[PDB]
């Protein structure tokens, strides 16, 4: 309840800097994967810049927000000014491991996990 | 404006040049953490110490001395004389080893690369009394709490003086190369150039104040051991470049020695660790025929000795500086945080400005003066 | 306790008991503290146990080889301090800060013997009681330990 | 006297104490919980709204001149709301002493950086934001400087595991050194050594 | 002395073999099993039973110093010897 | 008599004693504006005070000093300077007032 | 100035760890018994927060026991089951707790061992 | 040592220092190895009277804090102890 | 009886100073030296 | 052995042509030495 | 008792004496020169070199390199699961299972050793209270595989058996310091 707040005062300041960080993303990446000699496409590198974005969107707190919104911002300094490689900027996708199986029955056949 | 990155040739750095001078110079730590201070937590008093030799692994001796000293202020007792004595003997044979390393790999990195050769020899008898008296070469987890481990052997004493006899005339042969090349003058004269006030607030430590002046040594003031009782003069420059820097390394190395002379010629007869079972093991001996000692023995060697409830703040100087162990402590042998502070973490943050102005190849010449050391950085 | 003894002189020693194929029993260690015969007279009805001497040849156990098996035989191990009467099956397997000690119950009775299930490296080794002061009240058990 | 004893002397647990009042009187806001230790050590806790203040007085003060940032630190303890304790070791020469304080902090309640003071936390304070979580205002740079450039977490805290979750490995199938989850070969013994049987009757706490 | 199986695996002094159907044991294939000749029991039954005469004896090891922790024996019953725990040598009364 | 100090960064100030009723003064005059229950000007006016009591007794440096006992010349107005900077600040602060917000309970409790 | 949000609080993004390892895990919040083979109590004062055992297999070269899971030796103290409570409520885990077991006071009227008409009377000393 | 009398003069000429009086490698100089077996002191702490571990408990003589100016529990200019007493220079080679 | 590596009643004394010397000969000389041989060169 | 060099070198070896059924002319390791000598070998006593 | 370096006495004079020396050091290269000289006589001193398999550097009998279990002299183990080794191996190298014997004495029947983690420290034949195992000598146990050092019961009573020979002298010697 009564509490200090950081950078901000609610989910909608929040989220206008959200959307200044989502343009910066968007309009980097290409820099990214022209400068590394990656492999993959402009649109699934955004695929993955949104999908991380909708994967905190059970957010209420705008501390929360601002601290996500810091790190997020930590890290797009670290990229245009390359320091991140191919390898720190590919460990997102998973690239060698099986999609966790979903299947109830996957995970029986397989292993222990409920 | 041809930023670039820099490494060996641990060291990355990234140059913001401006044609051939500098501009700004950002280093990128963490080439060497690994988590000691994420380990220490799930471990006791006695399997920790390892740590702290590897930490600023040339000296490794003026550090385990540091968290020595730590623990025993918390368990609020002393180590003997004889103890005392010898850990100073070896803080000094630290002294000269970390002095020498800068020194060499100073030239070396410019260059010059006989006096490293030459010295190794010296350093590999330092080594060959680490051996004697220890077991293993470097690495030693000889320096313990509530004392040392064993006594000293029967033939190492007069080693140590007819080492002595002559480590003046090697540093002599070698000033005899450096400390008069114009060569050498005008590759370290007026860089790193550095303000009191400046250093005092970046937090310098040891020499890189003692160079600009600045009248700071932690064993003058603040004595943790018998460093009272012998004379030893501090030296000191003006100008505050490495030249100086350079001369005040020298100038200690041979103080070590003037140190080393006393301690051998007053070093008393008596006991290494302190006879409080509780704390440090007793011997084989009464540890097989009695039985409370091998309880204890038993304990110690289980359950890490219990630590009452405290909090410190240590200090050394070790060859750079402020070696300083924030070690608490909950009523049991786990701690619960163990902060060292070393050096070159502000030396670093203070190479931004010595490096203002300055050409592309004195940043070298700096990094020698700072004594860059990375294990005790990253942590 | 002190630091060091102040004992220049011999100890003494005292035969070993068989007393059955559980309770494992060294006798050079009782410092005759009375648990065992007191738990026997009053919990297990047993009257079989008892102290055989004055002075230091003073021992404890049955005057003959008889054997003291019963269903509560196998706490007088949890109820000695000492490594006097161990327990054969766990002896000589393993220590306890190794251990994992997790929490579990019994199921060889419908009575619910809260108790502690001590892991090592992905296994069981021991199996002791666990204090609730109505159904077990730290006595289990010879079947469930 | 006894060998195996540092002697407990009274003129620094009476000079530092003199000192903490003076320092409480000066300030009876932004500070609580003045103390000197059995050891000659003095700390001083505060509210992180005093933190600049506090440090701007014993730097300047004549009678301070805590000029020397030797150490800044965290600490990590979960049972409390405020978790995190910060400290900062001072150092001052002309009157040869150390002293100690801290403040009280928390995730999701940030702190009044120093830097326009001690120019040596510039460095200190990005480890903390690193390692714990703990933020800092009006600081220029502020990115990871141990870890990994893409590594995420808080690893000096208490509930990062040691292990950590990730390691690493090259996998020729595509050329990279990529980044898989923990399968350690052996188990991280973890011994049990807390023995219940008090030694210290003077740290205890009742019911 | 050691003894081999079916399979030709060299027993270890514990009991340890690789059965037929087990696929850990290829690390053997062109190479070799380590293994320790000299078997601790037999290499103790082979020794002497000592005899005294004080019914109480006590034990360290060889050496004054450098074997197991002083560790006195009682010897009274007659039907067998006293062994003793760490060294494994065994007493008797006479 | 001198040719530097000993330091770097410094200066061989040639009019001591003016800078320093100078700075001590102006320090007094800002006290001024502070209220009397504030500790800060009850303590930093009398140390002042003596400090200006004691160049006015010793007019010579090479004695000043280690009268003062504290650091050289220069350190001195360094740090009164530095004095004078704080009061400054502390003036547009108002720690003297009363706390401003009490902690939880099991804050400062160790062991916990 | 402040702020009026009455929400619960959750830092499980800052966290930083995956799915898998903050859902599925079942966290246990209890009081260490003591060691009946001791008698000692200055254990049963804190208050735990452990997780759930995992797999725990054995390695096929050598024998050791090895994990998948990290979390598997991470236990945590606490003074009070309300703070525990938030940590871990605010971790975002499933906190499931075990309460204290505590003993009964007791007469240990020594003097009736010795007894006349009762059945305490024993028959040994 | 085994090498020539003009060559240690023309190495001494060029170095300017004697080497014969201090050189480095090691001829015999040094303690013979294989020595004697050694006894050995013990402390001030293995008596049998007058040892009671109460006198000299070491780790429980400490006490927690003495706290002041907690939350719930004229005069001088004072400072947190005296000052530095300045150093002086050596008497054996101040410059250089 | 007691043995535990002491030194006898003092050691020698060290050399914790320095011996760099003072070697070579005068300006002049070498100067007027470097002349000579230039000018017997030159005749 | 020759006591009139410096350190370390006033002991040496001359190893073995074959050894355990192999052609050791050339090929020469350093734990070929069995231990009741490398123990003086490597200046840790002086009887050999 | 601090000092100066890199500073006169006192203001220098401008003689013309002077000026010439500085002139000569700055043109012909005394100092140079000198550095020379100095590099020839260590050019003509013996070199401090040994051939290594023929000559073996100089130790002292507590080294701590591969590690070796014992015996006593009736051929019997010494260790009985005492388990200080482990609770004290800083790295938690060790790994021990333990059991009866038939003859039902106390022994092991797994002690392994990962000598990639044991950082050479010395604690396991400080703590071993019948001294049975002893970091020992041999510093020449380099491989090219990762499996020839996770050694095991047999490889550690191998290098018992192998060099009791040495370990035994170098105890006698040491024990009494400790
Ligand atoms: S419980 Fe153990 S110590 Fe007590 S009398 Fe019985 S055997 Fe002896
Ligand atoms: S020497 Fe040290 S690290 Fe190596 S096994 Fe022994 S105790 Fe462990
Ligand atoms: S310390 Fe010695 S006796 Fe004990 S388990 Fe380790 S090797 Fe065996
Ligand atoms: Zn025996």
């Amino acid at each position: 309840t009564s509490v200090k707040p950081i950078f901000s005062r609610d989910l909608n300041e929040a989220k206008r800097r959200v959307r200044e960080l989502y343009r910066a993303w968007y309009r980097e990446v290409p820099n990214t994967v022209h400068l590394m000699q990656l492999d993959i496409t402009v649109k699934q590198g955004r695929d993955k810049v949104r999908e991380m974005f909708m994967k905190n969107a059970h957010v209420t707190d705008p501390r929360v927000v601002d601290l996500l919104v810091i790190k997020g911002k930590m890290e797009l300094q670290e990229t245009i000014k390359v320091w991140k490689q191919r390898t720190h900027v590919m460990r997102f996708f998973h690239e060698t491991e099986t999609p966790r199986p979903k299947d109830f029955l996957s995970k029986f056949y397989m292993g222990h996990d409920p | 404006n041809m930023t670039l990155n820099f490494g060996p040739q641990v060291l990355r750095l990234v140059l913001e040049l401006s044609g051939e001078m500098v501009r700004k110079c950002d280093p990128h730590i963490g080439l060497l953490h690994r988590g000691t201070e994420k380990l220490i937590e799930y471990k006791t008093y006695l399997q920790a110490l390892p740590y702290f030799d590897r930490l600023d692994y040339v000296s490794m001796m003026c550090n385990e001395q540091a968290y020595s000293i730590a623990v025993e202020k918390l368990l609020n007792i002393q180590p003997p004389p004889r103890a005392q004595w010898i850990r100073v003997l070896f803080g000094e044979i630290t002294r000269i080893l970390n002095h020498i390393m800068a020194v060499t790999t100073h030239a070396l990195d410019i260059g010059a690369m006989t006096p490293f050769f030459w010295m190794f020899e010296e350093r590999e008898k330092m080594f060959e009394f680490y051996e004697r008296v220890s077991g293993a070469r470097m690495h030693a987890a000889y320096i313990r709490p509530g004392g040392v481990h064993q006594d000293l052997p029967l033939g190492l004493l007069d080693d140590i003086y007819e080492f002595s006899k002559n480590f003046s005339l090697r540093i002599d042969e070698v000033e005899e190369m450096l400390t008069n090349n114009r060569i050498w003058r005008n590759r370290t004269v007026d860089i790193g150039v550095v303000t009191a006030e400046d250093a005092l607030n970046y937090g310098f430590s040891g020499v890189m104040l003692r160079g600009s002046g600045i009248q700071w040594d932690l064993r003058k003031t603040q004595p943790y051991d018998v460093y009272d009782q012998v004379e030893f003069d501090v030296p000191i420059g003006s100008r505050g470049d490495c030249y100086d820097r350079y001369l005040c390394r020298v100038e200690e190395m041979r103080q070590s020695l003037r140190i080393i002379e006393q301690c051998l010629n007053k070093m008393p007869p008596g006991e290494i660790k302190v006879d409080d079972a509780k704390v440090s093991p007793p011997k084989r001996a009464e540890m097989k025929t009695s039985m409370e000692s091998l309880i204890h023995h038993f304990k110690l060697y289980t359950e890490g000795y219990q630590v009452p409830p405290g909090a410190t703040y240590t200090a050394i100087e070790a060859p750079k500086g402020e070696f300083g162990v924030y070690l608490v402590s909950d009523g049991s042998s786990r701690p619960y945080r163990c902060k060292i502070k070393a050096p070159g973490f502000a030396h670093l943050a203070g190479l931004d400005k010595m490096s203002k102005g300055h050409m592309l190849a004195d940043v070298v010449a700096i990094i020698g003066t700072q004594d860059i050391v990375f294990g005790e950085i990253d942590r | 306790g002190s630091d060091r003894s102040r004992f220049l002189e011999g100890k003494r020693a005292v035969e070993d008991k068989n007393i059955g194929p559980l309770v494992k029993t060294i006798m050079t260690r009782c410092i005759q503290c009375t648990r065992c015969i007191r738990f026997a007279s009053e919990i297990a009805g047993v009257d079989d146990l008892g102290t055989t001497g004055r002075g230091n040849d003073m021992q404890v156990g049955t005057y003959i080889e008889k054997m003291f098996m019963s269903e509560l035989s196998g706490n007088v191990i949890d109820i000695c301090p000492v490594g006097a009467l161990t327990s054969k099956p766990y002896a000589f397997t393993a220590r306890p800060w190794e251990t994992r000690k997790t929490e579990s119950i019994d199921v060889m009775d419908a009575v619910g013997s809260n108790i502690v299930v001590s892991t090592r490296t992905g296994e069981v080794m021991r199996i002791l009681p666990r204090m609730h002061e109505d159904i077990n009240e730290e006595w289990i058990s010879d079947k469930t330990r | 006297k006894r060998p195996t004893v540092r002697p407990r002397s009274d003129v620094t647990h009476k000079q530092l104490s003199a000192f903490g009042e003076y320092v409480a009187e000066i300030l009876p806001k932004y500070v609580q919980q003045v103390q000197v230790s059995c050891l000659d050590e003095l700390e001083i806790c505060i509210h992180p709204d005093g933190v600049i203040p506090t440090l701007t007085f014993l730097r300047d003060h004549t009678n301070a001149q805590f000029k020397s940032l030797a150490d800044l630190t965290a600490v990590d303890v979960p049972t409390r709301q405020n978790r995190f304790e910060i400290v900062y070791n001072l150092l001052s020469l002309r009157f040869n002493s150390r002293i100690r304080v801290k403040t009280y902090a928390d995730e999701l309640t940030p702190i009044d950086s120093i830097v326009s003071v001690h120019i040596a936390a510039n460095w200190y304070e990005r480890e903390v934001w690193d390692m714990f979580g703990v933020f800092f205002f009006n600081h220029p740079d502020l990115r990871r400087i141990l870890t990994d450039y893409g590594f995420e977490g808080h690893p000096f805290r208490k509930d990062f595991p040691l292990t950590g979750y990730v390691e690493l490995r090259y996998d020729d199938e595509v050329k990279r050194v990529v980044a898989e989850p923990v399968e350690l070969a052996q188990e991280f013994r973890k011994f049990d050594l807390n023995s219940p049987w008090e030694a210290f009757p003077a740290y205890r706490q009742p019911p | 002395g050691v003894q081999v199986s079916p399979s030709g695996e060299k027993i270890t002094h514990t009991g340890q073999v690789y059965d037929e159907k087990d696929y850990r044991r290829v690390r053997f294939v062109d190479r070799q099993k380590e293994v320790n000749e000299n078997f601790a029991i037999d290499l103790i039954a082979q020794q002497p039973v000592n005899e005294v005469e004080h019914r109480i004896i006590a034990c360290d090891g060889g050496g004054g110093a450098l074997g197991h922790p002083k560790v006195y024996i009682n010897l009274d019953k007659e039907t067998k010897t006293g062994t003793c725990g760490y060294c494994g040598l065994q007493f008797k009364q006479h | 008599l001198k040719k530097t100090t000993g330091l770097v960064g410094l200066a061989v100030c040639d009019t001591p004693h003016e800078r320093l009723t100078i700075l001590y003064t102006k320090t007094l005059d800002i006290l001024k504006h502070f209220p009397k229950h504030a500790a800060y000007r009850k303590y930093t006016e009398q140390i002042t005070n003596e400090k200006l009591d004691m160049v006015k007794a010793e007019p010579d440096v090479k004695k000043l000093e280690a009268l003062l006992q504290g650091g050289e010349v220069e350190e001195v107005i360094l740090q009164a300077e530095k004095e004078l900077s704080l009061a400054r600040k502390m003036l547009k602060w108002k720690p003297w007032e009363p706390l401003v917000e009490e902690p939880p309970a099991n804050q400062w409790k160790w062991p916990i | 100035q402040l702020i009026t949000v009455d929400e619960k609080l959750d830092i499980t993004t800052l966290t930083g760890v995956p799915e898998e390892h903050i859902k599925t895990r079942k966290v246990r919040i209890f009081v260490p018994a003591r060691n009946n083979m001791q008698s000692g109590v200055n254990n049963t004062k804190k208050w735990k927060m452990e997780f759930d055992t995992r797999e725990r297999w054995e390695n096929p070269l050598m024998g050791w026991a090895s994990t998948a899971d990290p979390l598997s030796n991470m236990v945590l103290t606490f003074s009070a089951k309300e703070d525990a409570i938030a940590f871990a409520e605010k971790n975002g885990w499933s906190y499931d707790v075990e309460e204290k077991k505590v003993p009964k006071p007791k007469s240990k009227s020594y003097g009736a061992n010795f007894s006349w008409n009762k059945r305490t009377r024993v028959s040994t000393k | 040592a085994s090498a020539t009398r003009v060559i240690q003069k023309l190495r001494n000429w060029a170095s300017g220092q004697d080497l014969q009086a201090k050189l480095q490698l090691r001829y015999q100089e040094i303690a013979k190895r294989t020595q004697p077996p050694p006894k050995l002191p013990v402390g001030p702490s293995h008596k049998l009277s007058n040892n009671y571990y109460c006198t000299r408990d070491g780790r429980r003589e400490v006490v927690p804090p003495s706290i002041i100016m907690s939350s719930q529990k004229e005069k001088k200019a004072v400072t947190p102890a005296p000052p530095m007493k300045r150093w002086e220079l050596s008497k054996d080679q101040p410059y250089l | 009886v007691k043995q535990d590596m002491p030194p006898p009643g003092g050691y020698g004394p060290i050399d914790y100073k320095r011996n760099l010397p003072r070697r070579g000969l005068s300006g002049y000389s070498m100067f007027a030296v470097g002349i000579g041989a230039l000018i017997f060169g030159y005749w | 052995e020759d006591n009139k060099q410096f350190f370390g070198r006033h002991r040496w070896v001359i190893y073995t042509t074959e050894m355990n059924g192999k052609n050791t002319f050339w090929d020469v390791d350093g734990s070929m030495v069995p231990p009741e000598w490398h123990r003086w070998l490597h200046c840790m006593t002086d009887d050999p | 008792t601090y000092k100066y370096v890199n500073k006169k006495e006192q203001e220098s004079e401008v003689d013309m004496k002077s000026a010439t020396d500085n002139a000569a050091r700055i043109l012909m290269w005394t100092e140079l020169i000198r550095g020379l000289g100095m590099t020839l006589s260590y050019l003509f001193r013996e070199p401090a070199t040994i051939n290594y398999p023929f000559e073996k550097g100089p130790l002292s009998p507590r080294f701590r390199g591969e590690h070796a279990l014992r015996r006593y002299p009736s051929g019997e183990e010494r260790c009985i699961a005492c388990k200080l080794c482990e609770a004290i191996c800083p790295a938690q190298a060790i790994t021990i299972e333990a059991e009866p014997r038939a003859d039902g004495s106390r022994r092991t029947t797994r002690y392994d050793i990962d000598m990639t983690k044991c950082i050479y420290c010395g604690f396991c034949q400080e703590a071993c209270p019948v001294d049975a195992i002893v970091e020992g000598p041999n510093f020449e146990f380099s491989t090219e595989t990762h499996e020839e050092l996770l050694y095991n019961k047999e490889k550690l009573l191998n290098n018992g058996d192998k060099w009791e020979a040495e370990i035994a002298a170098n105890i006698q010697a040491d024990y009494l310091y400790r």
